[PDB]
């Protein structure tokens, strides 16, 4: 089918995320930072999972997702490296904890 | 982790 319940939360749940509502700390996410420009010539080493909220829709919309459990531990996986990379003391992982925040209760009001 | 790199996210 074209995406089942689970799923279609998940696509509602990410549009928000990239909505330019959450955009102002949002960015980060929506795109796979740019580390060769960014002086980030270890990015590779540290990010084992390199995950970004475009690329989670990008493998939903090629149905790759099965349930929405899989769109969380994709979506999660991107705060994940997030916190992998940067230290407590960075914009990026305070950032990565509002809108884990947002995505967290998104997840939460969806009934699995 | 305890430093290694620090993303260029400064000030963005």
């Amino acid at each position: 089918g074209k995406l089942s319940e689970q799923l279609k939360h998940c696509n509602g749940i990410l549009k928000e995320l990239l909505s330019k509502k959450h955009a102002a700390y949002a960015w980060p996410f929506y795109k796979p930072v740019d580390a060769s420009a960014l002086g980030l010539h270890d990015y590779h080493d540290i990010i084992k999972h390199p995950m970004d909220l475009s690329t989670v829709k990008r493998k939903m919309e090629n149905r790759d997702y099965r349930d929405a459990q899989e769109f969380a531990a994709d979506v999660r996986l991107m705060f994940s490296n997030c916190y992998k990379y940067n230290p407590p003391d960075h914009d990026v992982v305070a950032m990565a904890r509002k809108l884990q925040d947002v995505f967290e209760f998104r997840y939460a009001k969806m009934p699995d | 982790h305890n430093l290694l790199r620090i993303k260029q996210f400064l000030q963005s």
